[PDB]
């Protein structure tokens, strides 16, 4: 019954011929166990399990159902089956070895997108994207499919959320493709309306990114230019003033841009379209026709010092023969970049005014010279950090004064408070600011204490009067004593252990 | 070397302070000497039968 369901099933049989002492054995186990061998090795004992099952069923359905405690699936089968089956396997095996017979089935590898496991579920997941979104661009540029693309939205974000170890020691190239052609479906799904959110999505699947350079393969390196052309289109749009293009973006181009270590690609739109959305804040530092932004300074904060993977300006932009065509970067301009820092370095000269009226925009403007330029080279060129660094305490002696802007201020303390040897013992100017800041401090306690003193005896609301006053000093106060608190006394303490001169203030 | 940041004003103490004397330091061995059977033990338990 089973060599005849054999020939009714398998029609594979080879046409052989026409119509008619002691040799010291060695050992046979010295390979490896491939997966195209123990596929089909499973595949005769799955043979096995399936006909002696279907016999096993035979005598079910034959004794009238009845019992059989036996019946549990094949994970939780007995030691017998894999011993004896086993046993039976190999000795027929060895039956076979002699007088010349075997049986041949296989095809399958580990590797990074269709047998191996994990990859073979993360790329049906990348291919029902695909094939769903070229399924519903059309339907969403006019269902059941609109449930069957709500729900993986949140299979994705949770599993990608959850597992990120997954893509740095583990891939042969799939970390940069199936990640590439799910931001290429995602960038196609953009524009086009939906209404569940997904940005949330799109941004862990940027931190899944970073944590190589080869995606021309990908549409990567091209959807980065898709997106700098969006960026460009929809800043200029702005400058002028739709359906998903605004604000929204900019929190992924922030996620997504916010690459400081991990700048991997190389993608080498380099200079030309960042420089491009960089003259619109300019522009924007007063209204220009433009409904109030949202990130001014978390948009600009996204320049990094040239770190698609290593760039760097205004050679390749003003030098366009070897550079578009044939490139000029990365060891070319050992000064041609530092020329509008420069420009740059003489405003806090000049900013001397108390309110934040002469800084309007200058908020979003000033921080991001002092985050990434000053960051490359800090062992090669401290004094430019450190003129930085103390131009930035002058600034912020405007911000001495009780009240210029709360909401900007502090957001832009927590922006950029950073010091790596700039303080009142790298700068005793610092120390006199720190001073000064104390003085501070002190026209704070009198100005509270008179309100306290004042809110004594039902004066007035003090809730109204007196608590707004302490609202406003505590509030710009914070950030100064965050400043403080995070770096300040990062090297006086230091300093006050090894003389009494550090903080006698 | 440094102890100028986190006990000196703070009540933390060196240890060997009012000593004439440094401590016997004890360490640990790699020889195997013999030694008898703990009756405390998991998985070997005796009899004097």
């Amino acid at each position: 019954e089973s060599l005849k369901a054999m020939i009714a099933w398998e029609w594979t049989i080879e046409k052989a011929r026409e119509g008619e002492y002691n040799p010291q054995p060695p050992d046979l186990s010295g390979v490896t166990l491939s997966r195209e061998l123990q596929a089909m090795a499973e595949q005769l004992a799955e043979n096995y399990h399936n006909t002696w099952g279907r016999k096993k069923k035979q005598e079910l359905e034959a004794k009238g159902g009845g019992t059989h405690p036996l019946l549990v699936p094949y994970d939780t089968l007995t030691a017998k089956e894999k011993a004896r089956d086993r046993e039976k396997a190999q000795e027929l095996l060895k039956f076979l070895q002699m007088n010349g017979y075997a049986v041949t089935r296989g095809l399958k590898d580990m590797e990074l997108d269709t047998s191996s496991i994990e990859k073979r579920f993360a790329f049906g997941f990348l291919q029902q994207l695909l094939r769903w979104m070229d399924i519903s661009q059309p339907f969403i540029a006019h269902i059941k499919f609109f449930a069957k693309i709500l729900l993986p939205l949140i299979n994705q974000y949770f599993t990608n959320h959850c597992l990120y170890f997954l893509s740095t020691p583990a891939k042969v190239l799939g970390s940069g493709g199936h990640a590439s052609n799910k931001e290429k479906e995602m960038i196609t799904s953009l524009f086009c309306k939906l209404a569940a959110l997904v940005r949330h999505r799109v941004s862990l699947f940027g931190t899944d990114a970073p944590a190589v350079a080869l995606l021309p393969v990908l549409t990567t390196l091209f959807q980065h230019i898709a997106q700098h052309q969006f960026g460009d289109d929809v800043i200029l749009d702005d400058v002028q003033v739709c359906s998903i293009y605004s604000l929204g973006t900019t929190k992924n181009t922030y996620v997504e841009k916010l690459r400081p270590a991990l700048g991997e690609c190389l993608a080498r739109l380099a200079a030309a379209m960042p420089v491009a959305f960089l003259e619109p804040q300019l522009n924007e530092y007063n209204a220009c026709s433009v409904y109030t932004t949202k990130s001014p300074r978390e948009r600009a904060i996204l320049g990094l010092p040239n770190s698609v993977e290593e760039m760097c300006p205004d050679i390749p932009v003003l030098d366009r023969l070897m550079a578009d065509i044939g490139a000029r970067y990365t060891e070319m301009p050992h000064v041609i970049e530092i020329t509008l820092p420069m420009l740059c370095s003489y405003l806090p000269r000049w900013w001397e005014r108390g309110p934040e009226a002469p800084p309007p925009a200058l908020p979003a403007g000033a921080p991001p010279p002092c985050t990434a330029v000053t960051s490359d080279h800090l062992n090669s060129l401290l004094g430019n950090i450190l003129r930085i660094i103390v131009n930035n305490l002058g600034i912020d002696e405007a911000t001495w004064m009780k009240r210029l802007a709360v909401f900007a201020q502090p957001i832009v303390s927590r922006a950029r408070p950073e010091l790596l040897h700039s303080h009142f013992i790298p700068t005793i100017g610092r120390l006199r600011k720190r001073a000064g800041k104390v003085v501070a401090e002190e026209e704070q306690l009198r100005l509270e204490a008179k309100a306290e003193a004042e809110e004594g005896e039902l004066l007035v609301r003090d809730e109204f009067s007196v608590l707004c006053r302490d609202l406003y000093a505590l509030y710009p106060l914070l950030i100064r004593y965050v400043d403080n608190n995070r770096a300040h006394w990062l090297t006086e303490p230091n300093a006050n252990a090894e003389e009494l001169f550090r903080m006698v203030g | 070397r440094f102890f100028a940041i986190c006990g000196l004003q703070e009540g933390f103490e060196p240890f060997a302070i009012n000593m004439q004397r440094p401590v016997t330091t004890w360490f640990s061995k790699s020889l195997p000497q013999f030694e008898p059977v703990p009756p405390e033990h998991p998985h070997y338990e005796v009899a004097r039968m």
